[PDB]
């Protein structure tokens, strides 16, 4: 019950950190948060309804690099307790119906596979049939390499679903957590109406190592961080996690012309 | 400059050139030299036929990167006429890595967008080795929107290692450019025919490859990441690329059975580099066939079919 | 820092401040000091009233550049609530010269776009003295499109010398950015209410000033070019600016009779700098009236009216 | 003169939503409000060689 913040090397009491939403009360470092806990914190109490819980990894390519891909899937499912990275949970936000999605970065690095795209499309469909905003918390290392193009094409599918939502005129706020790189930053994470991002979140398309290899130089200080991106225009605003719920509620109320949420 | 495993073919071609020179030297022995040339040509044909009988995934990937191969400009020259090149995204600069324009396909006007690696080293460094900056994907989106405005079909060539992972390219929203291209391309009210000539992937190839009909040459690869990168991350080595290529399934016949692409365009013997004209003719015939059965559909029905096709990707 | 011709007003205000400090110092001479303060307060009101009775075009132009004046952020603070600022054009960078966001106007959510010159020298150099680069007009267009998507009215504040004439700003298509803003803003399906608080013109102000209702404060200027530039080109001198200001007709009442603006918002005595709260309240009332009589029109009828208003500009 | 930029741009928008092309040719010089109103607003922006084009002198 005594954890430590690696950024500052403190001895944060675990419950104190947990009730602050996994943010160090000393340096305000945003650490890992599980998808289910994040959705519970975001959405109201007692209104959560998970969606796309019937979808499971069904490896067909029979991939094997150094460990069996089925073994990797089973190990991740045992460690995280979730069938795949993305977790969708319909709910209500300050009395306003909403659909939210959250990545689980502990599941194979939060990579995007077929089930991730299928669950995202399920969330979009649920939002469309019952008109309500969509919120996504992207934490991914890219596209699932063990599924080859079956993961690459998930970019186009999610983008098309978002295009349908835009045609209908519904909001879609994309919260960019740490890290959000590869095929998730390039398909639907940076495709939202507002690209909110948490402080000091590593966001980009290609990882820093490949950029260093190609350029063979020193990257600019604070490269690909949220504070560096907002000056480059790729991020609409930066919002701290404890303030995320109220900020999102107010923004979605303003977009949807609903009365302001009660603080 | 042929590949490592095509050395006998290069030697035979050099021998053919030498025999031609000898024939030009003399006049009283032309018949026998011509007969020998024909015999060696038949030998080369049979050798090429037998070598290509069983090619692995790494062999196909090497073929897709042959430093002698028709690029987008070559296909445009050999299968399209009256090509006017449009340059500039109107914001930052025009990316040489993507060459776009409007041309005619057997009289019908079409919009052409595709990557251009460049022939020699000078053009390769001028075009960033076919790796486009975000101002290339923004130009592609502008051209696609223009084509959709004037009821014009869109033809896309996908031949690039991937998006440029530079500091400047990353500062200017590479991810945003790719995402906007993917989102806008699913609502176009005109048929889109995409082919994967050469090497494509990493998501910077899908940015101009969300089309109604997806085609791929026999010896072309299309992967989420280059085999070298997959090997480096998973196999913990760079020399084990062929195992990664085999495991991923980056070859056209492998992708076809997954319901990921619509058809494969057979290539001339010895790859598309030996006889680019035949490859261009086959590609043109395939494009015409794809456009013929797409024009029957209405705009709304075409868009509905495109949307349903996207939702069917993957096992979930 | 008051202007040259407002020195008497500054002296009276300075004397009042000194007397207030002296009164707070002592207690046995409060009555006489208070009586003098009341007498001097009446003097200041009458002096401001008589000076402003007849102000020339150059006087108004100097007032519009007063280095103490409510900017876009001040109006947002004093007339809007729950303001969330959106930064970034998604391509190159977010221009600090233009501040945009979404806020509530008496409960109704609105989109706010306007220039921000900055108060002190640090903010002035951070915001390029209110002169926006093309990545500012692209952000403005993005926000306007977002507002039009969610059936949201748009409110624009126009307070800027003009577009930044820099080398970097010119390379990134300043003209294209302004032209796209002008073209797209005439098709918005939501009411747009534009006010010209402060100084605007040069065409970088019209880039966010094509609205259904155009308003202007009493002491605000709106010209095709700064008086200094007009004098330099035509009069062949820079000191003849007042003649250029008089000839062009950059003052609100002059433009009103030309059917170029819809209404003028009266300012507090002594300009908007004396009582910014009153100026904000008057602007808010005018904005509410404009939205009240704009919501009755349908979207198609609103767009038709906007188009007809545009086509009525000029004598031809 | 300044308000003519908005008028020309609105007319061009009207003809664009119909689908009619509008090619803009830029000749030496194309500066000021013309460059920012309709000269840089055509579907094809064609410029003659060595033409002075911009927004500010
Ligand atoms: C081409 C593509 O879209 S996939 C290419 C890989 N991703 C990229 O190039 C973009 C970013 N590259 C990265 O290496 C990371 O995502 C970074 C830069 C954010 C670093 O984050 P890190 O804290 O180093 O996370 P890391 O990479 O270790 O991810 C954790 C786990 O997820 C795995 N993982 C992450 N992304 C992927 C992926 N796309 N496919 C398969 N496994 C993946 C890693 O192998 C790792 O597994 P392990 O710990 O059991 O060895
Ligand atoms: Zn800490």
């Amino acid at each position: 019950v005594w954890t430590k913040c690696d950024s500052c090397g403190q001895v944060l009491y675990r419950a104190e950190l947990e009730r602050n939403l996994e943010v160090c009360p000393k340096c305000d470092h945003h650490m890992r948060m599980t998808a289910r806990n994040r959705l519970h914190s975001l959405l109201d109490e007692g209104s959560l309804v998970e969606l796309g819980s019937e979808l499971e990894p069904k490896d067909v390519l029979k991939f094997r690099d150094s460990k069996k891909y089925k073994d990797r899937l089973a190990s991740a499912q045992k460690e995280t307790g979730e069938k795949d990275a993305l977790v969708v949970m319909k709910g209500t936000l300050y009395g306003m119906p909403v659909v939210a999605a959250a990545f689980e970065f502990a599941f194979m690095g939060g990579s995007m596979g077929s089930v991730v795209g299928a669950r995202f499309v399920r969330a979009v469909e649920q939002a469309l049939e019952d008109n309500c905003p969509l919120i996504c918390f992207s934490a991914s290392g890219g596209a699932r390499m063990q599924e080859a193009l079956m993961s690459l094409m998930q970019m186009a599918k999610t983008s098309a679903a978002l295009a349908k939502m835009q045609e209908r005129g519904l909001p879609y706020i994309s919260v960019l957590t740490d890290p959000t790189m590869g095929g998730v930053s390039a398909s639907f994470a940076m495709l939202g109406d507002l690209n909110i991002a948490e402080p000091k979140a590593l966001i980009g398309f290609a990882g820093p190592r490949v950029i260093e290899q190609t350029v063979r130089e020193k990257l600019p200080p604070g490269f690909q961080r949220s504070e560096f991106l907002i000056e480059k225009g790729a991020i609409d605003m930066i919002v701290r996690r404890p303030e995320m719920r109220l900020k999102l509620a107010s923004i979605l109320a303003k977009l949807m012309n609903l009365p302001a949420p009660n603080p | 400059n042929f590949l490592d495993f095509e050395q006998p073919i290069a030697e035979l071609e050099a021998k053919i050139d030498s025999l031609t020179a000898v024939s030009r030297q003399d006049e009283k022995l032309d018949i026998n030299i011509d007969e020998e040339v024909h015999r060696l040509r038949e030998k080369s044909v049979e050798l090429t036929r037998k070598i290509f009988a069983d090619l692995g995934a790494w062999q196909i990937a090497q073929l897709a990167r042959h430093p002698q191969r028709p690029y987008t400009l070559d296909y445009v020259r050999l299968a399209f006429d009256e090509f006017d090149e449009l340059a500039g995204d109107r914001a930052y600069a025009d990316d040489k890595a993507i060459v776009g324009g409007i041309a005619r396909l057997d009289g019908r006007p079409v919009m052409i967008i595709g990557h251009q690696k460049g022939r020699e080293t000078k053009e390769k460094i001028r075009r960033n080795f076919g790796m486009p900056a975000p101002e290339g994907y923004r130009k592609a989106l502008r051209l696609m929107q223009m084509a959709e405005r004037f009821k014009m079909p869109i033809i896309t060539f996908i031949d690039t290692p991937g998006a440029y992972p530079g500091v400047g390219a990353e500062e200017r929203g590479q991810s945003e450019a790719i995402a906007r291209n993917l989102r806008e391309m699913s609502r176009l009210g005109v048929p889109v025919v995409c082919t994967v000539i050469g090497e494509g992937g990493s998501g910077g190839a899908l940015a101009i490859g969300v089309g109604d009909k997806v085609n791929m040459l026999q010896y072309s690869t299309y992967s989420v990441i280059s085999p070298e990168g997959c090997a480096s991350i998973l196999w913990k080595s760079a020399d084990k690329a062929p195992l990664a290529a085999e495991a991923m399934g980056i070859i056209a016949p492998r992708l076809k059975e997954l319901k990921l692409i619509d058809s494969i365009i057979p290539e001339p013997l010895g790859g598309a580099h030996r006889n680019p004209e035949a490859m261009a003719a086959s590609l043109k015939a395939q494009l015409l066939a794809d456009l013929a059965d797409l024009d029957v559909l209405s705009t709304e029905d075409l868009k509905n079919r495109r949307y349903q096709r996207l939702m069917s990707y993957g096992y979930a």
